[PDB]
């Protein structure tokens, strides 16, 4: 005994439902991977024995999104074709975890500043049963998690 | 008229030519050559002459309540409904005329283009009004919020002017001020399901009347309905809080309906309704 | 904050008296343009913790520029009549960076540039290397324009 | 006109002015409706100097040219001179507004800024002074009737003696510094101590002056100091409340209240549901947390800057979300300039 | 009092409260709690957040040297 | 009930049906991979806590395109024998997902001026059961993508 | 704490097989209008049925299946048997309808 | 002078004329190899990404106006974009380009100003 | 402007494995006679047979 409304509290959360909301959109991933979070370190040492220890400044996260490849338009090559010399649409992703029906959002990770860096073909031949994926690698500033 | 419209989301696009407005010969025989071809969802007549239309949308006002699963596209004149169509839930009114580099026209080109754009890509549930207008540049009339304040609580629909983003349509009701048929994505949810179901029992159609058939065409319904609840179309968590398909002969029929030939089937949905009100409450007390 | 200046577009324009017509010619490598100022230290009888710092004089450094071995230009023909003593024309010369539109966002606008060296790549054969060309200007005056100072 | 392909020597050239406007800051400025010299055109729209110098192209000298001559020559960008007839209109159609600025004009537009303030259209007004000498015998209660007692507006006494001899109304001096404040230090900075270049106060105003003129319904001087020539001396408004005193912290609400807002107007007709409540709390905590971290919000930590609160038993009601309605709630603190400054001094001879 | 189908702005809103759930930890206090509407005078009514008190119930009771404790 | 002309818009595309144009010609080819787009990163940060991130200048691509030994004449040879020292007939490439009958192009890869680097041998050995496979690598300067 | 929870529900693979008679094959024809990823799905319904065939008891109903295999008979000279061909599909859901 | 025999908006201008008789011939020296190909689908899209990287390569040395690659050139070609079905059983490919060029600066205006001792 | 050139080929390195025979040693007697700089150098071909 017990009884569902209970499992949606106190067991943990599985990978393969999320949703990406990409600017002012979503779009449908396969992966989503590399929304770390991740310090420097500072250090000092005297000759009397004191040794201490501090978090640096922290580096910026680099995002891996994949999916397939579809006979409408390349909606990730439209944003990493648009780049002159400095310039790109920078947008703000959401990856949130959600429930079965997709109507509630469980946990999700907030990626604030992204520009595309690389763009991956897929890799074409002729004795494989695979899906033309593309991956995207993008570059923000940081990554916060609301938990609602 | 056309080139904004496949400007702003093209389509197979039926055409009628007709020339004067009082020749009420043609517009008699209009709604019989509607229901000839099998496809018109939309009406929309784009002209910019005001005693035109009406000729117009008195002729398609008929059609409208018989089940056909039409929507009529209908233009304000100054802030009202064109009386033809007064209180239907198949009828959108659109209000300020939209200038193009200058001629003004009536939107209902353009919003006509607009469902198109936003039912192949987010679906006929998706309400139809943040789409920025392609191709024209302003409107002829720059509506405050305080007369679309005794506006939208009719379905008047206006075509707003925002500074950063241009020409957006604003707002999705209909006639209609019920509180199941106010707002279009709802309405044309409703007749598109209708439309594909209709369109997927007709080869169930002279089969002889036996449960065995009741139960295949409970199936091809139920099947479709599944595929409506996992692409985000109906309001549901279970797929027993969104549809039901019943039939039966003690359930939806009596055996003297069955012997004159006919089976009764009892569809029943529940979709989502659009958040139009969002109010921010700041304060700086922490 | 605006984004700031990247440093791999510039355009360099050169307007000499011999020539009629201004030219324009890509570059690979131009060096830096500094302007010292040449102070001199004085040392007072009596004051022992302060310094004293007295302005004389501007300098100002050179335009190393580079560029491949490419078809004759009007300014490796000019440099090519200043190092053979022909002439000691000099030119005014224009540099810019490039946003990412086409705006020029700084320039640099030297005066009285005078072609003073020339310095050739080296010929190796191991090498896999386009031979590059070391181009060296003396200027009279320089005066920094534009948004982004 | 130009015919041959050469170079043409016109000799009839002018002044000319580099825009260097800022977003936050497209005002308005009201002429008045029994004005000669005005187009017939009641709205009328000035990226430019260049702009409005095609329309207006001889140097008048009035209330509206002064205004707008002053406005350009230091930035500016677009700009609106609207009759006092339309200017609660003008508000409402143009979406674009930020300030109401009073070129030399009194009691319509003062009843029709309280219209649209009532209306709630997130602009700040910018009113005028007394065009004589107020005296010192006067009292403050009945110099401060005329303006609203409402916290979107400001005063600023002194009137101007331009250098071609024209008087400048006391709103384009206020208005030309918080141009090159939005610009240079935002518009979370006091519009005060920047100074104005071109311009003269027309009368030498004492501090002794001011200090009954700042609390209440606060005036706002324009004096002049050796060095910094002719700032604006006051930025507080026309309420004296610990919320909305301060010119700077109602500005700074009215730039975060139209940025989110046009952040969500393209989160209007999402379905009403919690997927669309959390896109909703996320892109304001992705605009707040870029405001905090450029000195905007007073908090050492991001929990003590700002927070932002949706639910269905946090801000509405199953009953309210069968409306249409989403309510989100959000706090976040302002940094309040220093206004006062004390120097307490010792000596003792020989020691 | 809204009908444009934009976006509302309110400026002296109170920061909103969370609950919690719990099962084992259900009270009944009996306070001077002074309600609105006032069917629910003299029987037992479910609050399930701090939300639900402000509509059934008065959360303001301005004091008059007595002073109103229980929405505290 | 999906009816497959609904497959062609709506679901994704295989990896193992493409074409190859070299030039002014059709080579049959096994394998093809590495059409990426890939970007370099400049940053910047000062003391008070501004961190900018802008995209560099892109790279160069090294495709790979592998195909077996047939009795006929080497054509992927007589075009890398062909260099002089600088010299090589740059050729634009078009690597199209075709439908089965072959008769249309679903979305489609451009690689602009390519010249080959790179030709390996078949690996001979006397206990295999294989197919002699060579692969050329080329370097270009744009991967475009057409989607038509 | 274990904590054990159902995953994602995998595809059916449904088999069925017939006797092979004289006429056209529909089997035949449904598994070679394969081109590349192009085949036109089908609804599955398995009944159990009264004896008279008019009614059903309950049902097993499959939504978009398409098929990946087709076998033929196995030919032998000694054996009196029925050449059967067994076709083999692949769905993404099993519904049980109970009436 | 560079003006050319008549005065219009689009042919005034020697260079923008003889630009587009440069580009409308080293077109049609790069398709006149995929004549008599197979007149489908796969042949459409091998024409226009022969024209896109004629024009991509002439658009980065400053022929073409445009600070992006949507505001310099565009090719299209369909069976309901440039060409029906009935047009298509003649043997005709029809694709259309258009594309922008730089126009010269012609006048070059010096307005002067001077006070004097100011 | 971008240029991309070939550049100039470098040397191959061969590989040929054999079993090792009860006769002589053939590969080992053309490695055995390298005097410091010299080496009896062949010609190789390597020719897929019917």
């Amino acid at each position: 005994a017990i009884t569902a409304d209970d499992i949606a509290v106190q067991y943990p959360i599985p990978t393969y439902r999320f949703i990406v909301t990409l600017g002012d959109e979503q779009v449908p991933f396969t992966s989503a991977s590399g929304l770390d979070i991740n310090f420097d370190t500072i250090e000092y040492r005297d000759g009397t024995g004191n040794w201490f220890k501090m978090p640096g400044q922290r580096q910026a996260p680099n995002i891996t999104l994949s999916k397939g490849v579809f006979p409408g338009k390349n909606a990730m090559y439209e944003w990493i074709n648009a780049i002159q010399l400095n310039q790109v649409e920078k947008k703000d992703i959401m990856i949130s975890l959600t429930n079965e029906a997709g109507t509630e959002v469980l946990v999700s990770w907030n990626v604030s500043n992204a520009f595309p860096t690389s763009l991956t073909s897929p890799s074409f031949d002729a004795t494989s049963n695979e899906i033309a994926v593309q991956q995207i690698t993008l570059m923000a500033d940081r990554v916060t998690i609301q938990t609602a | 008229a056309l080139r904004l419209y496949f400007q702003n989301g093209g389509g197979p696009c039926y055409l009628y030519p007709l020339e004067k407005a009082d020749d009420n010969g043609p517009l008699a025989a209009l709604p019989d050559l509607i229901d000839e071809v099998g496809e018109i969802t939309l009406l929309a007549s784009p002209d910019p002459d005001e005693t035109y239309r009406t000729a117009v949308y008195g002729a398609l006002a008929a059609s409208l309540d018989q089940h056909k699963g039409y929507f009529l596209l209908a233009d304000s004149v100054n802030g009202d409904a064109p009386s033809a169509v007064g209180g239907s839930a198949q009828v959108a009114v659109y209000y300020p005329n939209v200038e193009v580099p200058p001629l003004s026209l009536p939107p209902s080109a353009l919003i006509a283009g607009v469902y198109g754009k936003t039912d192949g890509e987010r679906g006929v549930w998706k309400a139809p009004a943040n789409v920025v207008l392609n191709g024209v540049s302003d409107v002829s009339v720059r509506v405050t919020n305080e007369q679309q304040a005794e506006l939208n609580p009719k379905g008047i629909n206006v075509i707003r002017h925002f500074s950063d983003r241009g020409l957006v349509v604003w707002g999705s009701r209909t006639q209609k001020d019920d509180d199941d048929w106010r707002y279009i994505p709802v309405r044309r949810l409703f007749d598109a399901a209708e439309r594909d179901i209709k369109k997927a029992l007709q080869p169930m159609v002279f089969e002889p009347n036996s449960q065995l058939t009741w139960k295949r065409v409970q199936t091809a319904i139920d099947n479709y309905l599944y595929r409506l609840w996992q692409q985000g179309a109906l309001a549901g968590n279970k797929a027993e809080e969104a549809y039901f398909v019943r039939v039966g002969k003690g359930i939806t029929m009596t055996q003297d309906e069955i012997n004159q030939g006919k089976m009764i089937i009892q569809v029943g949905m529940a979709a989502v309704r659009p958040a139009e009100f969002i109010i921010l409450k700041f304060t700086q007390d922490m | 904050m605006s984004t700031p200046a990247v440093s791999h577009r510039f355009l360099v324009n050169f307007l000499f008296n011999n020539i009629p017509n201004p030219f324009d010619i890509a570059f690979q490598r131009i060096s830096g343009l500094s302007r010292t100022l040449e102070v001199s230290q004085h040392r007072e009888g009596g004051e022992n913790v302060r310094n004293l710092w007295l302005a004389e004089q501007v300098n100002h450094g050179s335009l190393v520029l580079e560029r491949g071995v490419m078809n004759a230009s009007p300014l490796t023909l000019q440099f090519d009549r200043v190092l053979r003593r022909e002439s000691t024309q000099w030119a005014n010369v224009v540099i810019m960076l490039l946003n990412e539109l086409s705006l020029p966002v700084t320039t640099w606008t030297l005066s009285h540039a005078l072609p003073v060296r020339w310095q050739m790549g080296d010929l190796d054969a191991g090498s896999n290397q386009v031979l590059i060309n070391t181009l060296e200007l003396r200027y009279q005056d320089m005066r920094m324009l534009g948004v982004k100072l | 006109t130009t015919t041959y392909p050469g170079v043409y020597l016109s000799e009839d050239a002018v002044s000319s002015f580099s825009v260097n406007s800022a977003a936050t800051a497209v005002p308005l400025f009201a002429y008045d409706s029994e004005n000669t010299n005005t187009i017939n055109k009641p709205i009328q729209v000035f990226r430019n100097w260049a702009e409005f110098t095609v329309e207006y192209p001889t140097p008048l000298e009035d209330a509206f040219y002064t205004s707008l001559s002053l406005w350009f020559m230091h930035g500016g960008g677009k700009c609106y001179l609207v009759n006092e007839a339309n200017i609660a209109d003008a508000v409402a159609q143009y979406d674009d507004i930020t300030l109401i600025v009073a070129a030399g004009t009194d009691t319509t537009t003062y009843t029709a800024f309280t219209t649209v303030v009532g209306q709630g259209y997130r602009i700040f007004g910018l009113f005028d002074g007394p065009k004589e000498k107020i005296a010192g015998t006067a009292k403050p209660d009945e110099v401060m009737e005329e303006y609203p007692t409402s916290p979107f507006g400001a005063v600023f006494y002194p009137w101007g003696t331009l250098a071609s001899g024209a008087a400048v109304p006391p709103s384009a001096i206020a208005a030309a510094s918080i141009t090159q404040t939005d610009r240079t230090r935002g518009v979370w900075k006091a519009p005060a101590n920047q100074a104005v270049n071109g311009v003269t106060p027309a009368f030498a105003v004492s501090d002794d002056f001011q200090g009954k003129y700042n609390q209440g319904k606060a005036l706002n001087m324009i004096r002049t100091f050796s060095g910094q020539g002719t700032v604006v001396w006051g930025a507080r408004t026309l309420e004296d409340s610990d919320n909305w005193r301060y010119i700077p912290v109602r500005r700074l609400f009215n730039a975060v209240e139209r940025d989110i807002q046009k952040s969500l107007n393209k989160l209007v007709f999402e379905p009403n549901s919690q997927p669309t409540w959390q896109r909703v709390k996320a892109a304001v905590d992705s605009y707040l947390h870029s405001l905090w971290q450029q000195g905007a919000l007073a908090g050492n930590t991001p929990a003590d800057a700002w927070f932002v609160q949706v639910g269905k038993d946090l801000t509405m009601t199953q009953e309210e979300i069968n409306q249409g309605k989403m309510i989100i709630k959000i706090g976040l603190a302002a940094v309040r300039p220093a206004e006062f400054i004390i120097l307490q001094f010792s000596q003792d001879i020989a020691q | 009092v809204t009908s444009v189908p934009g976006v509302y702005i309110e400026e002296d809103a109170s920061p909103a409260m969370s609950v919690s759930a719990s099962a084992t930890a259900v009270p009944l206090f009996v306070a001077r709690f002074t309600p609105l509407k006032p069917e629910l005078a003299g029987v037992i009514t479910r609050i399930g957040s701090w939300l639900d008190y402000t509509i059934l119930f008065d959360s303001n009771v301005p004091s008059s040297v007595v002073d109103p404790t229980a929405s505290v």
